[PDB]
């Protein structure tokens, strides 16, 4: 805001979102269309983390699935694997167990709505990372988790879409990089 | 409805647009059209003089509007719509925040990378320049395109 | 044949609907002992 | 064959007329005292 | 696989459970924060004194006037008794 | 004293500045003989129905659902192609929205009996009607869009009935009426 | 006397009983129109009677075709 004004850190032009405060981790203040105003921030935070935690595993997997396949499973481009496993019924097994865990999760969301638990804490810290000795680290880690999650969700999105246009696997695209098919060759007119 | 405070006010609103529409909107619009037209005019003139490295082969000689009809097939135009649209959604938030009471003045996105407006006085002179060049640019762009429609010729070519 | 059928269907539906919604309009209250 | 409806147009009378009348009945229905009566029949009308 | 054992029906059931859970979770989130922000209000670039802008929002006039049947009769009198010919009107009693 | 819209005539008495979209155009004076709240609810409902409808005629031509028979570009032609039962299912769903939205008070005398300023069926999911000044100006827009859409849909329907072509397509490849 | 919607609708049409215009009113106009009507009746009578032959006219069955 070249003219002086009170304003949000991430975007100079817009005012700091109301009810958006530094307290949730990773708050650069960017909620340009308030969603936080329409729905509670804690319910939204639970979503950012859940999507992210799902995404972070997915980014690793799409890359790992390209390089390696468990021997019992066939090696196919990952998007194809979902079709193979869905016929196999492997995906139903992932769906059933993930749903069971989610039902416990849905109860915890209801508690998050009624005070009680902080968004996204399932108290899953089997290892001692951020243990009471390491309790200082939790604030820092929280920031990393949102940041890794925000990035992963963008990255997976990218890997899958880029892969559809290129028809080229992400590791392969890196090492051999080509324009979307036909562009060097094609003339629009 | 027209008062001295807006920069560039010579008092010219014959059709009384100011009376029906918030000036803040009208101004944000005049600058936005102007900023786009200035770039458009520059581009149309640049395009005739130079082209990026592989461009001529894919598009050939099409220029001005014809290039757009050819460009859309490349998808160069789409990338431009998607990215420009993403900037615009923030721009819609900006107009909304400004229309809701807010600090931002119409047309201010906070882009001053070289700190050119740091002096308060110099900024005012620059603001008048920006509306005036922009008002000219829009007139020019329209002219170049109409000239194109009728002559089928790029503006530098028409001069040639 | 279609036009006669559609006219007959219109008439029958109208009269049946009138009957049905008339007996739904608290018909038991329409007695001389109602207060 | 479901109501003797071999032509879709036959369904425009079978629906619009019952709805329209119902609309006339809805005004009667909104005017009634619709709280419960512990009785054999409702004398409120 | 058919019916309650079809994977497509499992996906549909999950989507339906999502839709059913959408109302409590997000309705509660809205109840906690429901755009109840002093900066939250609509904006229009039109001037508030432009023609057609009402003096008060959501006006509900009382209308102590003619009934609906009289209005329908007036609309019919448009086509059977219009004021067209009363403009031309010509200008004692026998014992 | 004088209508703004029609300077020669007198301001319809009933119309005062309070209702929105009031430039005084009630020459035939329906306002005098019916409830403005009933009339406004209709001006809005026909428009809201033809804001969805007009957008519908344009969208259907460009994009059509995958299911069979949803493939006719012309809206008028499509009504016949789509399965009849589906069209009734839409009728009923809309019919339920009517009763629930109006709360079962669905008639000229009772719809507005409790509050319900005309057209307030409660759909303001993103509260945008909190500022009054904003609400007064948005309300003019809805009416001005509702009024244009009404005229537009009629034009598109009639022009399609002659051309057997969707609105955008007819403008391309326009042919005079005699050709059709 | 029963009051009805149609009765009240048509009442002004049956309201000015015995209302008359002063003196001879529009009698000369009526007499002139009656004279024109008499001349017209004489013309058409003499055409059918064949006592009057308008040009382009043939009072005869053969004029049908
Ligand atoms: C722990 C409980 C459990 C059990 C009994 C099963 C059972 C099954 N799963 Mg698995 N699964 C589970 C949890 C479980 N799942 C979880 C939590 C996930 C992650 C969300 C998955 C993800 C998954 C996928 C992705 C797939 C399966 C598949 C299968 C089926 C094929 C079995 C197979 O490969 O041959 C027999 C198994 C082997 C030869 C592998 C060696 C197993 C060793 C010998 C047993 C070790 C103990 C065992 C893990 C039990 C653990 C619990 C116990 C300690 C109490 C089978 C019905 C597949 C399927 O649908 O079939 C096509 C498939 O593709 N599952
Ligand atoms: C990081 C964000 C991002 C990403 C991933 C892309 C991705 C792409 N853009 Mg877009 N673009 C972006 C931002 C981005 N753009 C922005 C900010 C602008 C300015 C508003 C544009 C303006 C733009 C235009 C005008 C065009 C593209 C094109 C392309 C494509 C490149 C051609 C190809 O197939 O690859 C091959 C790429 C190369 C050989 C060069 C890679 C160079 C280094 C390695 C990167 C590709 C889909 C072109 C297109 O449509 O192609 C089909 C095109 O004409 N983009
Ligand atoms: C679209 C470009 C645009 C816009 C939004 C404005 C807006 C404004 N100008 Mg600027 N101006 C422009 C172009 C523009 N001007 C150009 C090209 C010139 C040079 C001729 C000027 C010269 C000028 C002077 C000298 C002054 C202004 C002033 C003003 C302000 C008040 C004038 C008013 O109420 O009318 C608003 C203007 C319009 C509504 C533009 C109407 C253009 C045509 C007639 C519209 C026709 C309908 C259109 C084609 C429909 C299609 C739209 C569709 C694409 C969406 C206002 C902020 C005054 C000021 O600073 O006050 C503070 C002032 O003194 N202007
Ligand atoms: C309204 C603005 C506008 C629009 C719609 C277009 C549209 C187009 N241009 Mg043009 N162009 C513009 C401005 C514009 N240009 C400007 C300002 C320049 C000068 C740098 C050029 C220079 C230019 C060349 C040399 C070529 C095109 C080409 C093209 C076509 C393909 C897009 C492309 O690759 O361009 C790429 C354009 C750019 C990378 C210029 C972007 C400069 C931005 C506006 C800087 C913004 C300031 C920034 C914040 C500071 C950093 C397309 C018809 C190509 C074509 O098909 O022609 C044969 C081509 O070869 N343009
Ligand atoms: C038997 C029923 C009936 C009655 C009582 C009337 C009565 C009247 N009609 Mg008529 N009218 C009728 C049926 C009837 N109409 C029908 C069936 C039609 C055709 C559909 C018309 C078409 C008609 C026209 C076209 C006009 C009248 C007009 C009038 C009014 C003339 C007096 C005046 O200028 O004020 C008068 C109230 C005239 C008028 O000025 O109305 C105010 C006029 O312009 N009427
Ligand atoms: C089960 C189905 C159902 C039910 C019960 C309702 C219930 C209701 N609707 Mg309906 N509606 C539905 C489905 C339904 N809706 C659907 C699917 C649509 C299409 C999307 C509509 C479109 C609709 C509109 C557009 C309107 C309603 C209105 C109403 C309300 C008043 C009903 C009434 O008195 O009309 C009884 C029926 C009639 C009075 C007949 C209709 C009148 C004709 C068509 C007018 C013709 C004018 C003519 C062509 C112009 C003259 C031309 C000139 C040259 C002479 C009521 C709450 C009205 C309302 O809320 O008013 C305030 C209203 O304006 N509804
Ligand atoms: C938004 C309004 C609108 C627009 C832009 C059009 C556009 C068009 N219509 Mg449609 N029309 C509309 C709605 C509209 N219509 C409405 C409300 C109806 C009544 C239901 C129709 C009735 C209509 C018919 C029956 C058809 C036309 C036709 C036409 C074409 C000839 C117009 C012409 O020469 O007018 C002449 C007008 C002028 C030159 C002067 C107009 C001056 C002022 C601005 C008005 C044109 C492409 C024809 C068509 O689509 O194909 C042949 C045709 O048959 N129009
Ligand atoms: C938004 C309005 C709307 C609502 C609220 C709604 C609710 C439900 C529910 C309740 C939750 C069920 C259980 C259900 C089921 C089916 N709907 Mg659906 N439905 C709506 C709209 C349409 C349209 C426009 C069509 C359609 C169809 C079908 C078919 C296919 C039959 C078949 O397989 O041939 C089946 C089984 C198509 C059709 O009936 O074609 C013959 C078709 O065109 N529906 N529908
Ligand atoms: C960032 C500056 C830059 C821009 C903004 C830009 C825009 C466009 C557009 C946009 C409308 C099209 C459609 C287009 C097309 C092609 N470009 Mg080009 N291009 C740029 C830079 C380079 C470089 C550095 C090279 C290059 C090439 C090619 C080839 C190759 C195959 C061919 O020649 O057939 C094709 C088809 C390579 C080459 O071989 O050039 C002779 C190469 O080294 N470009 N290029
Ligand atoms: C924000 C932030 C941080 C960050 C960050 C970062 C690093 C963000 C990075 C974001 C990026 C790179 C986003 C990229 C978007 C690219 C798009 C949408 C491309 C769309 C293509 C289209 C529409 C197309 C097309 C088409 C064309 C052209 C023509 C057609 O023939 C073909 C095709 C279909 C392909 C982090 C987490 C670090 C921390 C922090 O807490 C906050
Ligand atoms: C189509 C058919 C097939 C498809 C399905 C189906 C259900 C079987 C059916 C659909 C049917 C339905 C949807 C068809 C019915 C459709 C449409 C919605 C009717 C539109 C009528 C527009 C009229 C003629 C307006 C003229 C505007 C005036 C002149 C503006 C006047 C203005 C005022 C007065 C004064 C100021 C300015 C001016 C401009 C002078």
């Amino acid at each position: 805001a070249v003219f002086q004004g009170d304003f949000s850190e991430s975007v100079p032009f817009l005012k700091t979102p109301t009810n958006l405060d530094g307290s949730l981790p990773g708050d650069v203040g960017f909620d340009p269309l308030g969603f936080s105003e329409v729905f509670d921030i804690r319910v939204l935070r639970e979503a950012e983390l859940k999507h992210g935690r799902i995404a972070m595993l997915a980014t690793l997997g799409y890359l790992v699935q390209e390089a390696y396949v468990f021997p019992f499973f066939d090696k196919v481009p990952p998007i194809q694997a979902h079709d193979v496993l869905v016929k196999s019924g492997g995906m139903s097994q992932i769906l059933l167990w993930t749903s069971f865990l989610e039902i416990f999760g849905g109860i915890a969301l209801f508690q998050t709505i009624q005070g009680r638990r902080y968004p996204g804490d399932f108290a899953f810290d089997p290892l001692g990372l951020s243990q009471g000795k390491n309790a200082e680290k939790l604030e820092r880690y929280q920031l990393a988790e949102i940041k890794h999650s925000r990035l992963a969700m963008l990255a997976f999105s990218g890997f899958v879409h880029q892969g559809f246009i290129t028809k080229q696997g992400v590791l392969e695209q890196l090492g051999n990089f080509k324009p979307i098919p036909g562009f060097p060759e094609a003339t629009f007119f | 409805g027209l008062d001295g405070t807006y920069v560039g006010d010579v008092g010219f609103d014959p059709l009384g647009f100011s009376s029906i529409i918030d000036m803040r909107w009208l101004r944000e619009a005049e600058l936005k059209h102007g900023r786009v037209c200035m770039l458009a005019a520059t581009g149309m003139i640049v395009q005739d003089v130079y082209q990026f490295p592989g461009v001529t082969k894919s598009f050939g000689d099409a220029k001005m509007t014809t290039l757009h009809d050819v460009a859309v097939k490349q998808g160069s135009m789409q990338q431009l719509l998607v990215w420009l649209g993403l900037l615009e959604i923030f721009g819609f938030v900006a107009i909304v925040q400004m229309l809701q009471g807010s600090d931002r003045q119409p047309g201010d996105f906070g882009f001053d990378p070289l700190n050119c407006a740091a002096n308060p006085d110099t900024l005012a002179r620059r603001q008048l320049v920006e509306l005036k060049n922009g008002r000219l640019a829009m007139i020019a762009t329209a002219g170049m395109l109409h000239h194109f429609f009728i002559t089928g010729k790029g503006p530098i070519q028409l001069i040639t | 044949m279609f036009t006669l059928k559609i006219v007959v269907y219109t008439t029958v539906t109208l009269f049946v609907s009138l009957f049905t919604f008339g007996f739904l309009s608290n018909d038991a209250s329409r007695n001389p002992n109602r207060k | 064959e479901a109501l003797g409806v071999d032509d879709g147009r036959l369904l425009v009378p079978l629906v619009l007329i019952p709805v329209f009348v119902a609309l006339l009945y809805g005004n009667f229905a909104s005017t009634q005292d619709n709280e419960d009566f512990f009785d054999t029949y409702d004398q409120r009308r | 696989p058919q019916g309650f054992t079809s994977p497509k029906n499992h996906f549909a059931s999950v989507i339906g459970l999502w839709v059913l859970f959408a109302l409590p979770v997000w309705s509660a989130a809205y109840k906690q924060a429901g755009c109840t922000t002093p900066d939250w209000f609509g904006v229009s670039q039109v001037a508030e004194d432009a023609p057609g802008v009402g003096l008060l929002a959501k006006a509900a006039p009382e209308y102590n006037g003619p009934s609906f049947r009289e209005g329908l009769e007036y609309v019919f009198s448009f086509v059977w008794k219009p004021p067209i010919l009363i403009a031309w009107k010509p200008r004692v009693y026998d014992e | 004293d004088r209508s703004y819209s029609m300077p020669f005539l007198e301001r319809p008495p009933a119309l005062d500045g309070s209702l929105a979209g009031d430039v005084g155009f009630d020459p035939l004076g329906f306002s005098n003989y019916f409830d403005l709240k009933w009339l406004r609810e209709a001006e809005l409902k026909h428009g809201r129905v033809c804001m969805l409808g007009c957008t519908g005629f344009i969208t259907q031509e460009k994009i059509q659902l995958p299911l069979p028979g949803f493939d006719n570009k012309v809206a008028t032609e499509a009504f016949f192609s789509v399965p009849a039962g589906g069209l009734w299912q839409i009728f009923f769903t809309l019919g339920a929205i009517e009763i629930l939205s109006n709360g079962g008070k669905l008639a000229p005398g009772d719809m507005f009996a409790d509050g319900r300023a005309p057209g307030d069926l409660g759909f303001d999911p993103l509260n945008l009607s909190g500022d009054d000044a904003a609400l007064r100006r948005f309300i003019l827009a809805e009416l001005k869009h509702c009024r244009l859409a009404m005229i537009g849909l009629g034009g598109m329907l009639h022009q399609m009935l002659i051309t057997k072509q969707g609105p955008l397509d007819q403008l391309a490849n326009f042919q005079p009426i005699q050709y059709y | 006397a029963l009051r009805t919607r149609l009765g009240e609708l048509l009442r002004p049409l049956n309201s000015e009983y015995g209302k008359v215009a002063p003196g001879w009113g529009t009698t000369p106009i009526m007499g002139f129109v009656m004279l024109l009507f008499a001349v017209f009746l004489l013309i058409i009578l003499q055409i059918y009677n064949s006592s009057l032959i308008i040009e382009n006219v043939d009072v005869d069955w053969a004029s049908l075709g």
